[PDB]
């Protein structure tokens, strides 16, 4: 019985392989308390810091993919481990995930923590957007990975990575979340606390679109109150939002909406496949495989097919697969690589470790 | 538990730097399918292209970088040299067979060589086609043993150049290999009718025969293990590369068998006692697989595969008493390209600096244990064991 | 039923005696890796290695009618028996075809190989030129073969072979493709790596032609958009080529272009027909065959004609025979040769081999 | 008093014939306002665009050694003529430099430009690897020019250049910035922007150097920290670099690293060697020149004679010959030769490009 | 450590920003595990390392 943990900026995916869904998927925040107890628990973690986020300060361990505190990563994995699955991680081995281009010092931390702290058996780490790959049932096809911390764009043919081709974005769904709380106050309503960001977020996730053509979007905003919709705060107020449902995704194509100077997602991938040979871009234009939370606004794929489609040329075909389960597709990938036959080779003992260093993790994995 | 428990699932190879290499070397243009090269801890000998008759490139270990083009070779043979075979005893010595139909032994002076070597030791004449194989035996000294294309095996003596034992009734069609047993008391052979023979040279016997060991009719191989198993490399009926390990107490069905791919050229196995490791090195082939032979099914375990973008034309294999044992140094391998040979060193990652005692048990010496006398009586002696401790730096 | 085998430089030609056509007609190239896989062959030849270039490393085994790897040899050669033909080689009769003044030691392997490796029941190799001339149904002529590695021209008399007067030059089909990535980087185009050696000699066999006058061609080019053709590269990018069209083949007859001090193929035409004697030079100035890939420009022939024209004297008939087959000319002329009765006498078994050496191929063969 | 202009794609040395520096020495960049002004100049150039570059989007005119602007290469030379030399084009003859193998329409924009936009009286272009063989004073010598945007091995025997066996590497400078990038996101800096781009360069310029063994630099690395140096940012945070110091110049070496096909800087010069007559690459092996920017590296001589003498025979003297001003020698070879008196015969007035066009530019030039 | 061990010392009175650059105790090949003053000594410490050694400065 063999673990795949699926460790984002903002959730935290975790169960068993075999499955078809992660048993365990809660917010990667820990809590701490901001307030003086006066009745006769210093930190909380995943969903019972979300409950009680009134009266706590909640920080993500992980920002832009990067861990910002180490001992905070360890009590979400102790809590993924003990509280979410209810298992002993010294008693299965534990399949992780792990972003495009890694550090390798990121690596290190995660094998030496999983080995010497939690006592795992086995372990092995894979690449997101090769999991997201083995999800859909392809070797090849080009995969934009936009979770909560950062964008990624990883082409790969015939089972090759082309790492040179890799391109990252700094922007995902946080950004997102903190844009909507700026243009939020443009209409009135004002949320400025770490538990009000969860609120945002969940606006986000409920009322936010992408448009399809946005000047058209704004002027259709602007005279008729079609586009609007409400939404009830956890205090009873209902708020109500417009042209924000669209705008703040709209991010994502313009980051200049952001002061950023880079480029959109749309020619993020775009610009990927061009740094790839000439002989695989035709392959890489049919099989554009979105990935992550952040690609699962409404309207995103007929928006990103239509963006490609003006910066490609016209006799490539472009297909922007978006399977309904992308939200889970790294972990689903890891599900089905975990129970192959042929991975069983792959996993790295606590033995071995002990006795050699993370240097057989360099090798082995990519 | 989830991980099979081995000491080599992480070993790696390393090709050694270009100053390290030995470049400007014509090796050879022959189609039989050899190791085109053979190295003892002190020399490298590859058969390389003579314009006229054969010849091998003697060389020490730290003549490294280009060769000249005009380096003195042994040149002796009047055909192109075949097979190669450093005595296992004599760090100096070693045999040749070539397409003259005949085996040379050589004397290599201790700094090398100055001046071409045309004269051997002693020229062994008996088979009456071209002896492409030679095996010194593993414990009886001067023993030694060629195989030619007359389907005709010869046990030698070459301290009396006396032909010991005849064996011309055992292979009625094409012999691939002949690997002796760990004391030297039998040897495989793979043939080209597909069977694997099991012989008792004193006795002219077979031991055991396991016939179509491999369907296909492309080459295959045949060694023999330290424990007293065979591992057999082949070609199935659909021309897909095979490996099988064979218990001779029994041999209706074979205990493993893996297939690898569907390339051509064949897969030459090199064992490697101490660790239980067989390194399978394809002619032609870019990669070199390892297997760990062990008792728990399915027996052959698939390590890992070095990969590299040049193709093999041969490949040698540093003995034990030869590798760099302060860098947990398990196998070297002289990988022939067509103009350059280049080490590649297997090396088991460990953390300790110290010595490995588990990596390193006690390995078979260049002291013989027997004698070309006393073996012929019928003495069985097992290979006398030194110790690499004194090797660490 | 006898295999016709033609090995070149660029093309391996195969098929069965008695045919009008190569049944099996692939790129002797050998593709490997250059990338990690990263998802649960070593090598690619031919077909195989031509649709999957864009993560390969192309090599051609065969450089200048030189083999550079015969171990790579090998796999064209196993290519072409097991995956192309689909033949068993132990059951047919192989005919082999050898370039002019070939080297013993290149016969001696390519003999070796055909009967140890493959175990063939017998074998023969036949001189490409005389092949050449069979096609056309001519005992008297002299065949320039330009084929992708090396330039030839051989004079035959009466069936009657002149090595004296055979001439090589070192300028074939690849040194043209190489020129012309050269000359496109002038235009604007980038074509580095192997893969992209591909797709320039797509383009050069498709739009690239023999100007008669070259400098009147070069002043309409630079006067008009008449000459300008359009090409789509894999991606689907069109790029335009204008005088690069007749550029890249005016090296053939202007060797200059590339650096090289020898004469173009019309001067080694007639230079080579000089080096015979005198009373047979009439015959070869009225029997001037074209075989091979290169010869496939359009207007290659009246250059040609025109070129020789003008070096030889006035009374000659100059006549350019080219047969709008003569890219499988060696191969036609072999399915013609290993067809005939009296041609059987010319075999050689694996029995006789194995008993008597190369010694025989040297005699027999030419 | 004849002006000399090397302009490249990283930087634009100007000056007068005569001297033995250049006057003027500016980054070619045109900076443009990526914000909105608010209180009551639309594009900067040189190094006005890099003192402003924190509200700019800086873009190079020329990238890989191709103009893709050629409005903003008119502002590169305004910028020079009138605000660098501060000098009336109209009065002064320009001596411009062009790479090797430069495309003839290249030329003639160039020409063109000099003549009717600035009206200058008399012109004449060299080549860059000419003027740096000039500098060196030798007229035999391979001079492998590396700046930032393509490097080039162009041998010259005699006076007399090799256009046949002049090689190109579409890798210099800017590709090892964007992979110094690429590799400090592996430590923790995340630089993305181009105004950060001309940050990561100038710890490149500072910092970078080239191990004579890498891997054992690698492992001098791994185990100490005697390598590691700290740079200042430009708001006072400090970075610390270890491996990464010889990893990016590496890549020069190893073109692999970018995910590239090609052979290092070694090998393409010994490859240029070879593709010459065997009766000079004697004299080319002990005149090996080098040139550029990007040839500035500590230790790049010692580790190119290293490389190439494991390349050639051992018979051969290798000689790298680096001058300690060589991020100059184009235009110290330019400044000599326009002020020899058997050079004056060379300029093209403006008068006769009036009356015969840009076909006696295409003369008189090489 | 970028490389091998350290650890950084620096007197009571050193409050405030360290520059990146300030010196460091890095003797060690692998990354240091454990220190500890001296009792008798204030000036000299011992460091334990993953390089299976123990060093006294
Ligand atoms: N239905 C939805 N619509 C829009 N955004 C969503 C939706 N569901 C989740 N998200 C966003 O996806 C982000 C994280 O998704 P995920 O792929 O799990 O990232 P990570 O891998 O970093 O955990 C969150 O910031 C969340 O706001
Ligand atoms: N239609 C064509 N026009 C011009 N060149 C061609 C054409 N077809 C093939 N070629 C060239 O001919 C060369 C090979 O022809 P061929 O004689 O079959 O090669 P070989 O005999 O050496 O295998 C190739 O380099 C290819 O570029
Ligand atoms: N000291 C140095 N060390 C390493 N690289 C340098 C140094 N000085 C300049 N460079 C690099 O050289 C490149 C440009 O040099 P140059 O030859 O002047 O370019 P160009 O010829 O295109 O004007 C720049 O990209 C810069 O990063
Ligand atoms: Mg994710
Ligand atoms: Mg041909
Ligand atoms: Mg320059």
């Amino acid at each position: 019985a063999a673990l795949v943990v699926d460790n984002g900026s903002g959730m935290c995916k975790a169960g068993f392989a075999g499955d078809d869904a992660p048993r365990a998927v809660f917010p990667s925040i820990v809590g701490r308390p901001r307030h003086q107890g006066v009745m006769v628990k210093d930190s909380y973690v995943g969903d019972e810091a979300q409950s009680k986020r009134g009266i706590l300060t909640l920080k993500y361990p992980i920002e832009h993919g990067i861990v910002t505190n180490w001992d905070d990563m360890e009590k979400i994995w102790h809590h993924t481990f003990y509280n979410e699955l209810r298992v002993a991680p010294e008693e299965h081995p534990v399949l992780l995930t792990e972003a495009p281009l890694n550090p390798k010092a990121n690596r290190e931390k995660m094998t030496q923590i999983m080995f010497e702290t939690f006592n795992t058996p086995a372990m092995y780490v894979a690449i997101q957007a090769v999991l997201s790959l083995y999800a859909s049932g392809r070797t090849t096809g080009i995969v934009m990975d936009s979770g909560d911390g950062v964008t990624h764009t990883v082409p790969i043919y015939e089972g090759y990575a082309l790492p040179h081709a890799i391109l990252r974005l700094d922007l995902a769904g946080r950004d997102l979340t903190d844009y909507l709380m700026k243009i939020l106050t443009e209409r009135g309503y004002s949320f400025t606390t770490t538990a009000e960001r969860e609120i945002v977020r969940d606006i986000k996730e409920k009322l936010c679109y992408v448009a399809l053509d946005f000047e058209q979007e704004m002027a259709t905003a602007a005279s008729s109150s079609s586009l609007e919709k409400s939404y009830e705060l956890p205090d009873g107020q209902v708020i109500t939002i417009g042209n924000e449902r669209f705008r703040c995704p709209e991010a994502l194509f313009q980051p200049s909406f952001l002061g950023m100077e880079s480029a959109g997602i749309h020619e993020t991938t775009f610009n990927s496949i061009m740094k790839c040979d000439v002989d695989i871009r035709k392959d890489l234009y049919a099989n554009t495989v979105l990935s992550g939370g952040t690609t699962m606004y409404p309207g995103i794929a007929d928006r990103m097919q239509k963006e490609i489609t003006a910066l490609a040329p016209s006799t490539m075909k472009i297909k922007i697969i978006a399977p309904p389960e992308r939200k889970y597709s790294v972990w689903i990938g890891g599900s089905i690589l975990a129970s192959l036959s042929t991975f069983q080779q792959m996993w790295i003992s606590k033995q071995e470790y002990d006795e050699s260093g993370p240097s057989i993790v360099h090798r082995k994995c990519f | 538990k989830v991980v099979r428990q081995s000491k080599f699932r992480h070993v790696f190879g390393q090709p050694v730097k270009n100053d390290q290499c030995y470049e400007d070397i014509r090796v050879s243009r022959v189609t039989w399918d050899s190791t085109f090269c053979a190295v003892n801890p002190k020399f490298l000998a590859v058969i390389v292209e003579a314009s006229g008759g054969g010849a091998f490139l003697v060389l020490p270990l730290s003549k490294t970088g280009r060769i000249d083009k005009a380096y003195p070779t042994v040149c002796g043979h009047t055909g192109p040299v075949l097979d190669i075979d450093w005595c296992p005893h004599n760090d100096e010595v070693i045999a040749s067979g070539s397409e003259d139909c005949t085996v040379m032994v050589w004397q290599i002076p201790e700094n090398g060589l100055t001046s071409p070597l045309t004269e051997p030791v002693v020229v062994l004449e008996g088979h009456t086609k071209r002896v492409g194989i030679i095996a010194w035996h593993p414990t009886a000294r001067n023993v030694l043993l060629s195989a030619g294309c007359d389907n005709v095996v010869l046990i030698w003596n070459v301290g009396t150049a006396e032909e010991l034992y005849r064996l011309d009734s055992l292979h009625p069609d094409l012999i691939y290999n002949v690997s002796w047993n760990h004391n030297g008391s039998l040897f495989c052979s793979a043939c080209k009718d597909k069977s694997v023979r099991i012989i008792d040279p004193r006795r002219g016997t077979l031991v055991a025969e396991r016939e179509k060991a491999h369907e296909g009719a492309r080459p295959m191989r045949a060694i023999f293990l330290a424990d007293g198993k065979v591992f057999t490399t082949g070609f199935s009926r659909m021309s897909e590369r095979q490996l099988a390990l064979w218990d001779p107490e029994n041999l209706e069905e074979p205990m493993a068998l893996q297939e690898l791919d569907s390339s051509n050229g064949a897969l030459l196995p090199f064992y490697d006692p101490d660790t239980s490791v067989v390194y399978v090195c394809g002619k032609g082939d870019s990669s070199i697989r390892y297997f760990e032979i062990t008792e728990e099914p399915p027996y052959i375990h698939f390590l890992n595969t070095f990969t590299s973008k040049e193709p093999q034309r041969g490949m040698g294999s540093m003995p034990k008493r030869g590798l760099e044992v302060s860098k947990c140094e398990i196998a070297r391998f002289y990988k022939l390209h067509e103009r350059k040979c280049e080490p590649i060193v297997m090396t088991v990652p460990r953390k300790s600096d110290l010595f490995q005692d588990d990596l390193y048990p006690d390995t078979a010496g260049p002291e013989a244990a027997l004698e070309a006398e006393e073996w012929v009586s019928g003495r069985d002696a097992d290979p006398i064991l030194i110790s690499l401790r004194e090797a660490y730096v």
